[PDB]
Parts: structure tokens; sequence; C-alpha cells
């Protein structure tokens, strides 16, 4: 009997937090000025569909609120796209220049290196494919700020 | 430590050159596009 | 089927997970339909199959007689192809 | 029995041409050399046959004969 | 020859399986009407028997298990988007990733159904992506009285569980704004 109980007042619990963040997100995402309250970037240079831009600024919603989330739009909606505006937004406006990883798999890994260099040429990518002396090559000074932003691995 | 300045010149020169390796690659890929896509003989 | 407990579900996953469908985002996207169709086996496939749901119970595992009943229903040839006759 | 049979052409060339006069055929699945145990049913009459008016040497004199 | 050695009977490959007559039925309808038609299969030695039969048939089609290299792969969509002879692209499901571009088809046949329904999705989302101008069909064989039955079973229970799980809740920024 005392197990049914106890696991009711946990989940119920865990419910109320849920809760409560669910309403701290939904209190930041309708303040006001089609309301989007995070612009295009300047770096973006390209042209965002509006359920982009409304990742876009979901995506800046969780940063600022530092939550981290699942972006489960289906296939070919454009997630990469979507992620590369996050990375120019948050470099330049908040200043987030710093390395950033996107581990994705070895056949994207040409694709997503081409849709950075397409849409941000400002960010520093960094490729890790090659074998391990090209892999250490590239590596050899890497610790240095500034030497890389955006790193590319399978 | 770099500020928004620097990272704004920095940003210059590495978008030109991005931008000069997506041109090279684009007319690479183009290129083996369209002779994959070509069938010649001899006559 | 308690609808409290997807809800629920649903607001614990509300505040991390975000969707989007094709559906109702892209409109301008041509229809998608499926279909169901039945077919019979053949004798050979019959023949197989139940030979191999007798040999069930008894040492080959459910996975095993799993596998193999996929292929008798996939074609009775991945077993074995019809000999090509020939003189002694 | 040295009976060779041509089955086809390679389906791999069936889309170079539109019409080529031909019946294409999928790359054989197995092994190049096989061996294959086979139960056959003859009888003494068939052997006896098969001795007195031979077919299986495939020269001349068998088709002579 | 005919009278030195005998061979069985191309016919003979569609006589001894169900699935295989009711494909031929359904792939010559589908060639009257003027489709092009995606055959997928879970065994690359069903994808062989399918070679053999849609050759007796005489369907040109294109084959792609996997094995093939990436620039092949490639070569292999592209050709398949510029010629309008290949009928049928055999495929394997679990192959291709997902920079494969298949919108020149427009029909999907499944010969047998995946236990996770989200190959399955993903084998559509071949072709039924963005960019593509045309109808999309999906056929699904199922053997009567055999395990195939309980695949697909399986396969809408978990398609049903997805529903109400994912599908069920909004999940939008729609319901923050309302
Ligand atoms: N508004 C847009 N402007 C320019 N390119 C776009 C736009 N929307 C989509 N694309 C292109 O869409 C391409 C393919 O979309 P993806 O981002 O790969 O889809 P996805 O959501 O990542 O899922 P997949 O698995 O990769 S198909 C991208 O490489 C972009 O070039």
């Amino acid at each position: 009997e005392k197990r049914k109980k106890a696991l009711d007042l946990h989940l119920d619990f865990i419910v109320g937090q849920t809760e409560k963040y669910s309403d701290l997100l939904s209190q930041s995402l309708n303040q006001p000025l089609t309301q989007v309250k995070t612009p295009i970037p300047l770096l973006l240079r390209g042209q965002l569909r509006e359920y982009q831009h409304i990742g876009l600024d979901w995506l800046v919603t969780m940063y600022e609120k530092k939550l981290n989330g699942i972006l489960a739009d289906e296939m070919g909606l454009g997630k990469t796209i979507q992620t590369i505006s996050l990375l120019a937004h948050l470099a330049c406006e908040k200043g987030n220049w710093g390395p950033h990883l996107i581990i994705v798999p070895t056949s994207v890994m040409l694709n997503w290196e081409m849709e950075l260099k397409r849409w941000c040429p400002s960010f520093k990518i960094l490729t890790y494919y090659g074998a391990q002396k090209e892999r250490k090559l590239k590596r050899q000074g890497w610790t240095k700020p500034n030497a890389f932003h955006v790193c590319i691995t399978s | 430590p770099l500020t928004q300045e620097e990272l704004l010149r920095e940003a210059k020169i590495t978008e030109e050159l991005n931008l000069r390796s997506l041109e090279t690659y684009e007319r690479l890929e183009a290129d083996k596009k369209k002779q994959v896509h070509k069938k010649r003989k001899c006559p | 089927y308690n609808e409290g407990l997807v809800k629920r579900l649903h607001k614990v996953l509300r505040p991390f997970l975000l969707r989007r469908v094709k559906v109702d985002v892209e409109k301008q996207m041509p229809k998608k339909y499926e279909h169901v169709i039945r077919c019979r086996l053949s004798k050979r496939q019959r023949c197989l199959y139940d030979d191999f749901m007798a040999q069930t119970t008894t040492f080959m595992s459910v996975i095993n007689i799993l596998m193999q009943l996929r292929k008798v229903c996939n074609h009775p040839n991945l077993f074995d192809p019809r000999p090509v006759t020939s003189p002694f | 029995s040295g009976a060779v049979k041509r089955q086809g052409r390679c389906d791999t060339y069936a889309t170079e041409f539109d019409l080529e006069a031909e019946e294409y055929v999928p790359l054989p699945k197995g092994d190049v050399h096989k061996k294959k145990e086979i139960i056959q049913d003859v009888t003494l009459h068939d052997l006896d046959v098969a001795n007195a008016r031979p077919q299986g040497g495939q020269d001349i004199l068998s088709m002579m004969g | 020859c005919n009278m030195r050695t005998q061979f069985p009977d191309l016919r003979l490959i569609q006589y001894d399986c169900g699935k295989l007559q009711t494909l031929a039925v359904l792939l010559r309808q589908l060639k009257a009407e003027g489709h092009r038609v995606l055959i997928f299969t879970q065994m690359t030695r069903m994808l062989d028997v399918l070679e053999q039969f849609l050759t007796y048939h005489g369907h040109l089609y294109l084959r792609l298990d996997g094995s093939t290299r990436v620039e092949q792969r490639q070569a292999l969509m592209e050709r398949f988007n510029a010629d309008k002879r290949i009928f049928c692209f055999i495929l394997s499901t679990r192959s291709g990733g997902v920079g494969v571009n298949l919108t020149g088809a427009d029909t999907v046949v499944f010969y047998d159904s995946d236990w996770n329904p989200t190959m399955d999705a993903q084998a559509q989302d071949r072709c039924h992506r963005i960019g593509q101008t045309r109808d999309v069909h999906i056929y699904r064989l199922i053997s009567e009285r055999t395990v195939e039955e309980n695949i697909l079973k399986k396969a809408n229970q978990k398609r049903m569980l997805g529903d109400m799980a994912i599908e069920g809740g909004n999940f939008t920024t729609a319901y923050f704004k309302q």
C-alpha cells in the first residue's frame, strides 16, 4: 500500500517542479515587443523561415533560462540552420564566441561543414576528420584561446 | 580575453577565407557532378 | 485508458520538448496514403512454415524460429534454390 | 557434362541502350565454383541405353550415330 | 542444349511466393498508371530474389544494399532522379543515411515491415520530403496467419504509443502563446 502512495507523491513533486519550470518558460516567452523578441543576427547572412525564426527565439529563450531542450522538428525542416542561427545570435549578441562542439554522423559531417560555411563564414570551423596523425596535427596548439569556434566530429 | 571589435576584425578575415574556400568547393562539386552526368565516346 | 496520466506525461515533457510536424507547418506538401495488402502462402511456403512451427516445440530458440519464419515468409528460395536437373 | 548455357547479358548493362534485342539477367550471387550433391533416380535400362547408344561424348561420332 | 540440361523457369520464382505474385500485379498496375516505385526490404538475399523477379518481368531497376561507395550512392541517386526508364529502386531500409533525395519517385512498397516504425517512417521520408510534387502512396505486404501479422501489430502499437506520447501533446509555441 505504502509503495503506491510514495510513488504517487514523488511523481507529484516532480510534476510540480516541472510545472513551475513550464510556467517560468511561458512567462518568458510571452514578453511582447509575429512578436519575436530575438532579431536576426547581422552575421546570419541568410533568410530564415517563420517557423525557423520561432525556433531560434525558443532556443535563445532556453539559453537565457539556462535549460536544455530537445528540438524534435521532423526530417528536413532545417534543424541545422536553426542551430547555426542560434550560434551566430549568441556569439554576436551574448558574446558567446567560445568553442562549441557539434557532434554529427560522419556522413553528415561534410554537409554540416558546408552549411556552416554557407551561412556563417565568420565562425572558425574545425573539422576532426582524418587519421590519427592528421587529427593530432590539427589538435597541435588548440589550447590557445580563440583558436577555433566550432568543432565538427563524429 | 578578446573584445567585440577584435572579434569583428578577425571575423572579416575568416569570412573572406571561408567564402574563398566555399567557392572552391562549390566549383569542384559542380564540375564533378557535371562530369558524372557526362558520357562520351570516340569517332 | 487514463487520460490524466497521459496529460501528466505531456506536462512533464512540455518545458523541454519542441515538436513540429510537416502537416501543420508545411501546408504546401502533397498528401500521403498507406495501404495494407494481405497475401496467401504457397504450397512450398505453407509446408516450410508448418514444419518450422512444428519444430518450435520439442532446441532452436524463439528468436531463431522467428528469423526462420521471417525468411520463409520472404521467399522459400532463401533456404534452397530449385535444383537444375541434368543427366547422370 | 561440359554443358555451357548462356543465360543472358548482365542486368548492369540494360540501361546502355533502348533496343538491344537481349534478355537480361542479374549477376549470380553465389560462388563462381559450386559443388552440389544430388540424388539421381535411374533404372538399369537407362544405363543400358546410355551405354548402347552413347550421346555423352559430345563428339562428332556421337551425333553421327 | 535443351536436351542436355534443364533449368527451372524464372516463372517458378513468382509461383513459389504469394508476395511476389501480388507485387507483380501491383507493379504492373503502377507502371500502367505511370508511377515510379521504391521497394524496401530488410534482407539483401531478398534483394537478390527481387533482382531476379524484376529482371524476369523486364522492369529496369537500380539497387542500393548499403555496400556501394558514398560517391556511388550520390551518383545512383542523381541517375534515378534524371533517368525516367528506371521503374524501381530496390533498397535496404537501414541504409542510405539522410543524404538521399529520391523525390523523383512517387510510390513506396514495403516488402516486409520493420519492428521499429521510425525506420519505415524514415524510408517514407526518403521520398516524401519537401520538394516533391506528387501524391505519395505506401503499400505494405503482409502474409496472412504468419509472423508478419504480429510484426504489423507491434509496429502499429508503437505508432499509437508514439502518437499518445508526442503527438498527444501540443509541444509547440502555440500552447505557450495561448
Ligand atoms: N530558409 C532556408 N533558406 C535556405 N536553405 C534552407 C532553408 N530552409 C531549409 N534550407 C536547406 O535545407 C537543407 C536541408 O535541411 P536540413 O537542415 O538537413 O534538415 P534537418 O532538419 O537537419 O533534417 P535532415 O535529416 O538533415 S533531412 C539545409 O542544408 C538548408 O540548406
